[PDB]
DNA sequence: ACGTGATTTATGGCG
DNA sequence: GTCGCCATAAATCAC
């Protein structure tokens, strides 16, 4: 397992800072950043699901 | 300030009993997880939600 | 070891 | 009604 490309963690931190106040990226808007970063949607579920709740916890 | 801001696990021999049956079925009638419920010390709506989870981890190879 | 991506138990409510 | 799906929360697990 890797770390993710940093231009990936670009786009998902732009992303989550950007739409603060629902961190909740459409069903389709989840393929867009998958396409952008080239990760999965479902990488990118487990990124929002991690970074939301590692978020308030810190 | 934001609104949206603000578990057990199984044992081995659990969750093998489990992975068996669903690999018998992949649903399982009431009376089925009733008896799985007893046969593993766990409820039958654990036994319902373990395998709801477990095929959407089998759909999550679509 | 540890950070971070992934997986496992549980819930709610929608269809 | 009656029942599974499915997006998430949280806790763990594990490269």
């Amino acid at each position: 397992r890797r770390n993710f490309s940093k231009q990936a963690s670009e786009i998902l931190n732009e992303y989550f800072y950007s739409h603060l106040s629902n961190p909740y990226p459409s069903e389709e808007a989840k393929e867009e950043l998958a396409r952008k970063c080239g990760i999965t949607v479902s990488q990118v579920s487990n990124w929002f699901g991690n970074k939301r709740i590692r978020y308030k916890k810190n | 300030f934001y609104p949206w801001m603000a578990r057990q696990t199984y044992t081995r021999y659990q969750t093998l009993e489990l992975e068996k049956e669903f690999h018998t079925n992949h649903y399982l009638t009431r009376r089925r997880r009733i008896e799985m419920a007893h046969a593993l010390s766990l409820t039958e709506r654990q036994i319902k939600i373990w395998f709801q989870n477990r095929r959407m981890k089998l759909k999550k190879e679509i």
